[PDB]
Protein backbone atom coordinates (compact mmCIF):
# COMPACT_ATOMS: atom_id res chain seq x y z
CA UNK A 1 0.00 0.00 0.00
CA UNK A 2 1.22 3.42 -0.74
CA UNK A 3 0.94 6.25 1.17
CA UNK A 4 1.56 10.74 1.27
CA UNK A 5 3.17 12.67 3.68
CA UNK A 6 3.13 16.67 3.88
CA UNK A 7 5.93 17.70 2.72
CA UNK A 8 5.25 21.46 2.67
CA UNK A 9 3.19 24.48 1.13
CA UNK A 10 3.46 25.45 -2.48
CA UNK A 11 4.91 28.61 -2.63
CA UNK A 12 7.76 30.98 -4.79
CA UNK A 13 10.73 31.58 -2.78
CA UNK A 14 12.52 34.80 -3.75
CA UNK A 15 16.49 34.26 -4.05
CA UNK A 16 16.01 30.93 -4.75
CA UNK A 17 18.98 28.58 -6.42
CA UNK A 18 18.92 29.82 -10.28
CA UNK A 19 20.10 26.69 -12.57
CA UNK A 20 19.64 24.79 -15.68
CA UNK A 21 19.53 25.55 -19.25
CA UNK A 22 16.61 25.99 -21.84
CA UNK A 23 16.78 23.46 -24.52
CA UNK A 24 14.61 23.43 -27.73
CA UNK A 25 14.44 19.79 -28.66
CA UNK A 26 11.93 18.17 -31.21
CA UNK A 27 10.59 15.12 -29.49
CA UNK A 28 7.88 12.11 -30.20
CA UNK A 29 5.09 10.97 -27.63
CA UNK A 30 3.89 7.15 -28.03
CA UNK A 31 0.69 6.12 -26.37
CA UNK A 32 2.84 4.65 -23.55
CA UNK A 33 3.38 8.53 -22.82
CA UNK A 34 7.04 8.18 -23.40
CA UNK A 35 9.04 11.00 -24.69
CA UNK A 36 11.66 9.92 -27.68
CA UNK A 37 14.22 12.45 -29.34
CA UNK A 38 12.96 12.81 -33.28
CA UNK A 39 16.27 13.18 -35.52
CA UNK B 1 -7.02 12.01 7.31
CA UNK B 2 -4.72 15.00 6.18
CA UNK B 3 -6.03 17.01 3.30
CA UNK B 4 -4.75 20.67 3.57
CA UNK B 5 -3.33 22.20 0.42
CA UNK B 6 0.28 21.62 -0.50
CA UNK B 7 3.63 19.18 -1.60
CA UNK B 8 3.36 15.67 -0.25
CA UNK B 9 5.66 12.74 -0.93
CA UNK B 10 4.26 9.05 -2.27
CA UNK B 11 5.88 6.74 -0.07
CA UNK B 12 6.02 2.53 -0.21
CA UNK B 13 6.54 0.18 2.65
CA UNK B 14 6.78 -2.96 -0.24
CA UNK B 15 10.68 -2.73 -0.88
CA UNK B 16 12.93 -2.21 1.72
CA UNK B 17 12.59 0.52 4.69
CA UNK B 18 10.31 3.35 3.58
CA UNK B 19 10.91 4.42 0.19
CA UNK B 20 9.69 7.82 -2.20
CA UNK B 21 8.04 6.39 -5.45
CA UNK B 22 6.89 10.06 -6.26
CA UNK B 23 5.59 13.70 -5.31
CA UNK B 24 1.90 15.10 -5.44
CA UNK B 25 -0.19 18.03 -5.18
CA UNK B 26 -2.80 18.22 -2.90
CA UNK B 27 -5.44 21.20 -4.05
CA UNK B 28 -8.88 21.85 -3.57
CA UNK B 29 -9.63 18.24 -1.99
CA UNK B 30 -8.05 16.58 -5.16
CA UNK B 31 -4.40 14.92 -4.79
CA UNK B 32 -2.51 15.35 -8.23
CA UNK B 33 0.50 13.10 -9.36
CA UNK B 34 2.43 11.54 -12.18
CA UNK B 35 0.33 8.38 -13.66
CA UNK B 36 3.86 6.05 -13.22
CA UNK B 37 4.21 6.93 -9.93
CA UNK B 38 1.43 4.84 -8.19
CA UNK B 39 -0.26 3.22 -11.58
CA UNK B 40 -3.54 4.04 -10.29
CA UNK B 41 -3.26 2.32 -6.80
CA UNK B 42 -5.02 3.81 -4.21
CA UNK B 43 -3.61 5.98 -1.89
CA UNK B 44 -3.10 6.55 2.29
CA UNK B 45 -3.38 9.17 4.30
CA UNK B 46 -3.11 8.38 8.01
CA UNK B 47 -6.20 6.12 8.71
CA UNK B 48 -8.48 7.70 5.34
CA UNK B 49 -8.22 6.50 1.97
CA UNK B 50 -7.60 8.22 -1.57
CA UNK B 51 -9.35 6.73 -4.31
CA UNK B 52 -8.65 7.45 -8.36
CA UNK B 53 -10.90 9.21 -9.92
CA UNK B 54 -9.31 10.24 -13.40
CA UNK B 55 -5.74 8.89 -14.95
CA UNK B 56 -4.20 8.65 -18.35
CA UNK B 57 -1.01 6.89 -19.27
CA UNK B 58 -0.26 9.24 -22.38
CA UNK B 59 -0.98 12.73 -20.52
CA UNK B 60 1.43 10.04 -17.69
CA UNK B 61 -1.64 12.38 -14.79
CA UNK B 62 -3.54 11.06 -12.08
CA UNK B 63 -6.18 12.48 -9.73
CA UNK B 64 -7.57 11.30 -6.02
CA UNK B 65 -10.85 12.02 -5.01
CA UNK B 66 -12.17 14.02 -7.78
CA UNK B 67 -11.50 15.47 -10.69
CA UNK B 68 -8.08 17.11 -11.95
CA UNK B 69 -8.04 20.92 -10.46
CA UNK B 70 -4.62 22.00 -11.84
CA UNK B 71 -4.69 24.97 -14.64
CA UNK B 72 -2.37 27.32 -14.54
CA UNK B 73 -0.12 27.61 -17.99
CA UNK B 74 3.74 28.69 -18.96
CA UNK B 75 3.48 31.97 -20.06
CA UNK B 76 6.31 30.90 -22.71
CA UNK B 77 8.71 34.08 -21.65
CA UNK B 78 9.46 33.65 -17.68
CA UNK B 79 11.51 31.55 -15.19
CA UNK B 80 9.34 28.82 -12.99
CA UNK B 81 10.66 27.07 -9.89
CA UNK B 82 10.86 23.17 -9.73
CA UNK B 83 9.57 22.83 -6.13
CA UNK B 84 11.73 19.77 -6.03
CA UNK B 85 11.15 17.22 -2.92
CA UNK B 86 13.96 14.82 -3.33
CA UNK B 87 13.80 11.57 -0.93
CA UNK B 88 15.20 11.69 2.21
CA UNK B 89 15.49 15.81 1.50
CA UNK B 90 14.01 18.94 1.75
CA UNK B 91 11.15 20.46 -0.70
CA UNK B 92 13.69 23.03 -2.28
CA UNK B 93 13.14 25.44 -4.75
CA UNK B 94 14.92 25.46 -7.68
CA UNK B 95 14.27 28.30 -10.43
CA UNK B 96 14.87 27.94 -14.15
CA UNK B 97 14.00 29.64 -17.58
CA UNK B 98 12.33 26.32 -19.56
CA UNK B 99 12.91 25.31 -22.69
CA UNK B 100 10.72 24.08 -24.89
CA UNK B 101 9.59 20.51 -26.54
CA UNK B 102 8.34 21.37 -30.02
CA UNK B 103 5.92 18.36 -31.07
CA UNK B 104 3.41 17.14 -34.00
CA UNK B 105 0.78 18.76 -32.00
CA UNK B 106 2.27 21.85 -30.54
CA UNK B 107 4.84 22.77 -28.31
CA UNK B 108 5.48 22.33 -24.43
CA UNK B 109 7.81 23.85 -21.20
CA UNK B 110 10.17 21.91 -20.46
CA UNK B 111 12.56 21.99 -17.40
CA UNK B 112 16.35 21.03 -17.63
CA UNK B 113 16.60 19.71 -13.98
CA UNK B 114 18.47 16.31 -12.95
CA UNK B 115 16.83 14.31 -10.03
CA UNK B 116 16.48 10.84 -8.86
CA UNK B 117 13.15 9.51 -9.98
CA UNK B 118 11.37 9.57 -6.97
CA UNK B 119 11.49 13.40 -7.21
CA UNK B 120 8.39 12.34 -10.37
CA UNK B 121 5.44 14.60 -9.27
CA UNK B 122 6.82 17.59 -7.88
CA UNK B 123 5.12 21.10 -9.14
CA UNK B 124 6.60 23.60 -11.51
CA UNK B 125 5.06 27.03 -10.16
CA UNK B 126 4.91 30.76 -11.79
CA UNK B 127 5.76 33.92 -10.07
CA UNK B 128 2.15 33.49 -8.68
CA UNK B 129 2.85 29.79 -6.94
CA UNK B 130 0.56 28.78 -8.93
CA UNK B 131 0.86 25.18 -10.05
CA UNK B 132 1.59 24.99 -14.20
CA UNK B 133 2.54 21.71 -14.29
CA UNK B 134 4.34 18.45 -12.96
CA UNK B 135 7.91 17.72 -13.45
CA UNK B 136 8.81 13.83 -14.11
CA UNK B 137 8.22 12.90 -17.94
CA UNK B 138 10.71 13.63 -20.33
CA UNK B 139 13.52 12.89 -22.20
CA UNK B 140 17.22 11.29 -21.84
CA UNK B 141 19.68 13.90 -23.87
CA UNK B 142 23.21 13.26 -25.37
CA UNK B 143 24.59 13.62 -21.84
CA UNK B 144 23.12 11.06 -20.04
CA UNK B 145 20.74 13.54 -18.37
CA UNK B 146 17.06 14.37 -18.29
CA UNK B 147 14.81 17.21 -19.18
CA UNK B 148 11.37 17.17 -18.17
CA UNK B 149 7.94 18.23 -20.25
CA UNK B 150 5.85 20.74 -17.95
CA UNK B 151 2.90 18.20 -18.16
CA UNK B 152 -0.35 19.61 -17.40
CA UNK B 153 -4.05 18.54 -16.84
CA UNK B 154 -7.69 19.68 -18.45
CA UNK B 155 -10.04 21.56 -15.99
CA UNK B 156 -13.09 20.33 -16.99
CA UNK B 157 -16.23 22.69 -16.99
N1 LIG C 1 16.02 13.28 -13.50
C1 LIG C 1 15.24 12.47 -13.77
C2 LIG C 1 14.25 11.49 -14.15
C3 LIG C 1 14.64 10.38 -14.90
C4 LIG C 1 13.69 9.45 -15.31
C5 LIG C 1 12.36 9.60 -14.96
C6 LIG C 1 11.40 8.53 -15.36
O1 LIG C 1 11.81 7.40 -15.61
N2 LIG C 1 10.11 8.90 -15.56
C7 LIG C 1 9.06 8.10 -16.11
C8 LIG C 1 9.02 6.73 -15.83
C9 LIG C 1 8.02 5.93 -16.36
C10 LIG C 1 7.10 6.50 -17.23
C11 LIG C 1 7.13 7.86 -17.51
C12 LIG C 1 8.14 8.66 -17.00
C13 LIG C 1 6.00 8.20 -18.45
N3 LIG C 1 5.64 6.87 -18.97
C14 LIG C 1 5.93 5.87 -17.93
C15 LIG C 1 11.97 10.68 -14.16
C16 LIG C 1 12.90 11.64 -13.79
CL1 LIG C 1 12.39 12.95 -12.77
Amino acid sequence: DMYIERAGDITWEKDAEVTGNSPRLDVALDESGDFSLVE
Amino acid sequence: GETTDGVYRVMTRRLLGSTQVGVGVMQEGVFHTMWHVTKGAALRSGEGRLDPYWGDVKQDLVSYCGPWKLDAAWDGLSEVQLLAVPPGERAKNIQTLPGIFKTKDGDIGAVALDYPAGTSGSPILDKCGRVIGLYGNGVVIKNGSYVSAITQGKREV
